[PDB]
RNA sequence: GCGGGGUGGAGCAGCCUAGCUCGUCGGGCUCAUAACCCGAAGAUCGUCGGUUCAAAUCCGGCCCCCGCAACCA
RNA sequence: GAGUACGACCACACUUGAGUGAAAACACCAUAUCCCGUCCGAUUUGUGAAGUUAAGCACUCACAGGCUCAGUUAGUACUGAGGUCAGUGAUGACUCGGGAACCCUGAGUGCCGUACUCCU
RNA sequence: GGGCGGCAUAUCUGUUACACGACAACGCAGGUGUCCUAAGGCGAGCUCAGUGGGAACAGAAAUCUCACGUAGAACACAAGCGUAAAAGCUUGCUUGAUUAACGAUUUCCAGUACGAAUCGAGACUGCGAAAGCAAGGCCAGCGAUCCUUUGCGAAGAAUA
RNA sequence: AUGAUUAGAGGUCGACCUAUUCUCAAACUUUAAAUGUGCAAACAAACCGUGCCUUAGCCAACUGCAAGGCCGGAAAGAAAAGAAUUAGAGGCACCAAGUGGGCCUUCUUCGGUAAGCGGAGCAGGCGAUGCGGAAUGAACCGC
């Protein structure tokens, strides 16, 4: 026989972790350092750029930490990109850039500092140092840009990861998020340099266009077999040559009307679906009935 | 034999409570400490950086200095015939905002509210009467208080 | 019903091949090359956790080489190993976690051309069965526990072997 | 109380991660024994623990034996 | 009435079984040319959307184990102050005050924010 | 008593110690004069001790694999405390073990030094995508006057 | 939970598991007092007027936070609920003496078989102090 480890004494001495740690959502060691600022600042506002990627769409938020709970200043989602002309690929690197640019324009407009920080109107994947009060820069007296810090969460921070695509879009939108180009696609760990052309290709989905052409040719070689890859891409007449101009148009559309979202039906008592919790007396009555039934059989 | 190091005799003092282990939470990090505030100096054993000496654990003082990660607290300490104002340097995780003036602050705010209500024709709340005054008592049930034989047999074990 | 859900189909998660030479040196170097040819991928050496005077090993000494095979290559190798056993497995060869394994003594029994420089090696073939959805217990974010009903049991693994590979299960217990 | 030692059948090395000699056994040489020649076997390192991946070896406790102290009145 | 992202408190939230699950999500899932990383596209990374609620997830169930708050234990154990109190003593009671703990037993089984979304 | 012995002679952990702090004995149980270019710093991945099932030679114990596992392991050395997407393990890059304008403070305490610490300001940096984290290895591991000895006050500019 | 520990029971003998059970801890603890210990309880203070000035402080900025002031307002000068009391002049110095062998009791307490023995904590006392009592006694009772 094997000794039981999870005995009664095991549960008495157990100390559950934090709820978001048990659920595997929050890394509290990183969260503590991220919401920590100098005590000499006396709680002056500090913001996080939260980038979360699901299997379907991309979530980007501007968040300020509070004791009652984190408050969201502005949010942008990749499923609103169809309102600007991006119907497909709402998860790829190009969509990550557009989600970041959408959040930056939405945040700057809400703070009234739009048209004061235009960012980079035309993207080229080139890294520029971010103006922050931390660095001494040129000691320029010009107004500083809105500042947030990237919050990748539990995401693995590899080179070319989509979390840094949202970063690149946000900085190109006028927000000052401190960063180095080490994790942008096209950056070379050897010789410590960033290739802006490779980075620019991913921003406009050149890699997606090349793969779509490659998949289309393979599907053309054999019509019989059904290809799951790019199924909705090919159902529409999406051409690889039109992808770069579609994202360029979307960037211009985002910069013109950042507040535009998906159209709303705009129509109401809620229909309850919850199961009623049994009262204490009923649970006791049910248990009393069960023992009575067993007693009858004897 | 016995030694006198910095952390001598702190086996139970610098220890977490049962099932309450862990590093300080976000609300401690988000708490704002200002110069002139009242703070309780309670050492957090999971943060072995900037801990107060064991004497200052459980003492309440006034903040005199705020630094990026640290708090300067003035603490009274009796030595021989006088009490010295000792300034200790600790990390922010080892200070809690003191509620030692909560009752006094509420008393001041109640007076302002009462004064404003009295100033402009408002009905003051009724004054509480003392419970030590006399009065007639009507008992619903009356029982006899006595020592019984059962009391003596009930205190015998086995 | 619920058991007919296509997500409950039992698939081969991986096939792990282990050669515990236990001696290091040139003998282990040739065993790694044989595994490299067998599995068509670079294998990884294994060091010794402890030092055993009886076994003639020292701590942190490379005594074994192993490889993890997934997909089509694992299925092809599994058939090769099962041909040697003649598709006959003992009942006790199956774990209660839904996995099983067997050993072959001559690696040239798998149709591999003999090379005088390398020699002859036995190996351990281990198969891990499972269903789709086991990633929830291995992903970094929101890692949780797979449901109890979704686990592959010993009976299901034995049933899978008899049907997919037309094998025979001999009822016995280890001595 | 202080210091030091227990190792093949015996006497002693190695004591800072198993050896010698004698003895024993088999075969030669001799009429035979011894001496001599050729081979072989025999080792919980005093017991109990600990440190270490690994303790005859390093750190404690325990059992015998061995010495040096045990003074001033 | 629900979902997602970030959360505050950190089991009334955990653990073990069982059942149920609108919508939209979330998630399993498909794949490996590119960015990236591995013995292994398992994890991770990129690109996708053919399938599925089977798992995860959310609810509900158990005279469930834990946990939380009460009640009992109990004015008991202990204890501040007092006696030219008792007793050979060990100790004990008494007077003016304070006052536990486990077992056992009753009830309960998360709650509160910001933004967006479904129900609509 | 002294002697012999030992060291309670400087010093660290637990307990004595009586729930702030403080408290003796040649009281109890143990430590210290070292060790480390990493066993310092940082980032990222990972989870340990142990079980249970299974796999050629392989067995109580060699390696592989799946579950469980609140730490029952580890963190140089005594002990206590602390720590689980770490403070442990592996790995990659590094020299924050440098300098630091006589800043302030704690422990011992006479509120004197010494030794250890704590909170900073400046320079130059290391790691990190970033918030940040580091001027050694948290807390024991060490030294006055006088004397000796070493480093710093580079070169070049100034009619002073 | 960590150590110590007696006995049955339930899953040839035992071992091993499951439940509990006899007995414990200065160097064990989930829980946890009494007595304690830190701070506060309106006159250089605090509170109110997004009143005003200044800053090379913080914040992307600002009338927002930080700091130092100025100008005003209000102030049971701290109500009522048991809701303090005081033989309640606070602060600041200077110059110096004796002392640095202690001892005894109440509770707590370590070594020791124990001691009119050795060693501590809190507080009284003798020493330094007689007087009235316990016949007599440095310390007991009263004063
Ligand atoms: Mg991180
Ligand atoms: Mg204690
Ligand atoms: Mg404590
Ligand atoms: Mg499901
Ligand atoms: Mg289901
Ligand atoms: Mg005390
Ligand atoms: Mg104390
Ligand atoms: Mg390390
Ligand atoms: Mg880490
Ligand atoms: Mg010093
Ligand atoms: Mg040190
Ligand atoms: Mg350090
Ligand atoms: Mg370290
Ligand atoms: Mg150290
Ligand atoms: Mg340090
Ligand atoms: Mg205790
Ligand atoms: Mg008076
Ligand atoms: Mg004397
Ligand atoms: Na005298």
């Amino acid at each position: 026989f094997v000794k039981v480890v999870k005995n009664k004494a095991y549960f008495k001495r157990f100390q559950v972790k934090y709820r978001r740690r048990r659920e595997g959502k929050t890394d509290y060691h990183a969260r503590r350092q991220m919401v920590l600022q100098d005590k000499t600042k006396f709680g002056s506002p500090k913001y996080r750029l939260v980038v979360r990627i699901t299997n379907k769409d991309i979530i980007a938020q501007i968040v300020q930490a509070k004791i009652v709970g984190d408050e969201v200043v502005m949010a942008a989602y990749a499923h609103e990109l169809p309102a600007f002309g991006i119907e497909h690929g709402l998860t790829n690197y190009a969509a990550a850039y557009a989600t970041g640019l959408l959040l930056a324009r939405r945040t700057l407009a809400k703070l009234g500092i739009a048209d004061k920080f235009q960012g980079a109107k035309e993207a080229d994947g080139s890294y520029s140092a971010v103006r922050t009060k931390k660095d001494d820069e040129g000691d320029d007296e010009e107004r500083f840009p809105f500042k947030a810090i990237l919050d990748v969460g539990l995401a693995r921070t590899t080179t070319g990861a989509r979390v840094f695509g949202v970063l690149k879009g946000a900085v190109d939108g006028g927000m000052a998020v401190p960063h180095r180009p080490n994790r942008f696609p096209g950056y070379n760990k050897e010789k410590s340099s960033l290739d802006a052309k490779v980075h620019r290709d991913r921003i406009f989905g050149k890699h997606v266009a090349d793969y779509l052409k490659q998949v289309k040719e393979e599907a053309s070689s054999n019509p019989d077999e059904k290809c799951v890859q790019f199924s909705k891409y090919m159902a529409a007449k999406v051409l690889p040559e039109s992808i770069e101009g579609m994202y360029k148009k979307a960037h211009a559309a985002i910069r013109a009307d950042p507040s535009k979202s998906l159209p709303k039906k705009a129509k109401v008592a809620h229909k309850s679906y919850k199961t009623k919790k049994l009262s204490g007396a009923e649970k006791r009555a049910a248990a009393k009935a069960k023992v009575a039934a067993i007693r009858e059989r004897l | 034999v016995h030694s006198y190091g910095y952390k001598s005799g702190t086996r139970h003092l610098f220890a977490k409570k049962f099932r309450k282990h862990g590093v300080p939470s976000v609300s401690t990090i988000l708490t704002n400490i200002k110069v002139g505030d009242y703070v309780d100096v309670v050492a957090d054993s999971a943060v072995r950086e900037g801990m107060p000496h064991k004497y200052y654990h459980g003492r309440t003082g006034i903040v005199w200095n705020v630094t990026p990660r640290g708090v300067g607290v003035i603490i009274n300490k009796p030595v021989r015939t006088r009490t010295l104002r000792k300034r200790i340097c600790v990390r922010f995780e080892h200070v809690r905002k003191s509620r030692c003036q909560e009752a006094f602050k509420a008393k001041e705010h109640q007076f302002q509210a009462y004064l404003a209500a009295k100033k402009a024709g408002k009905a003051l709340p009724p004054l509480q009467k003392s419970s030590r005054l006399g009065g007639i008592v009507r008992p619903k049930n009356v029982e006899v208080l006595a020592r019984r034989v059962a009391d003596y047999e009930a205190m015998v074990p086995y | 019903s619920k058991a007919a859900n296509p997500m409950r189909e039992i698939v081969v998660k991986k096939l792990c091949i282990n050669i515990c030479v236990g001696e290091s040196g040139d003998r282990l170097t040739r065993a790694s090359k044989v595994l490299e040819q067998l599995c068509e991928q670079t294998p990884v050496l294994s060091r010794a956790r402890l030092t055993v005077r009886t076994f003639g090993i020292r701590r942190n000494e490379k005594i074994a080489v192993h490889c993890t095979v997934r997909g089509k290559k694992a299925e092809e190798l599994l058939e090769k190993g099962l041909k040697v056993k003649e598709f006959e497995l003992k009942s006790y060869n199956f774990a209660d976690t839904g996995s099983f394994g067997f050993g072959i003594d001559e690696h040239i029994d798998l149709g591999i051309k003999y090379d005088p420089s390398t020699g002859i090696y036995g190996m351990d073939f281990y198969v891990v069965l499972g269903r789709r959805g086991e990633r929830v217990a291995h992903r970094k974010r929101k890692c949780s526990r797979v449901g109890h009903s979704h686990h592959v049991t010993k009976e299901e693994a034995m049933k899978w072997f008899e049907k997919v590979h037309d094998g025979i299960i001999f009822q016995a217990k280890k001595k």
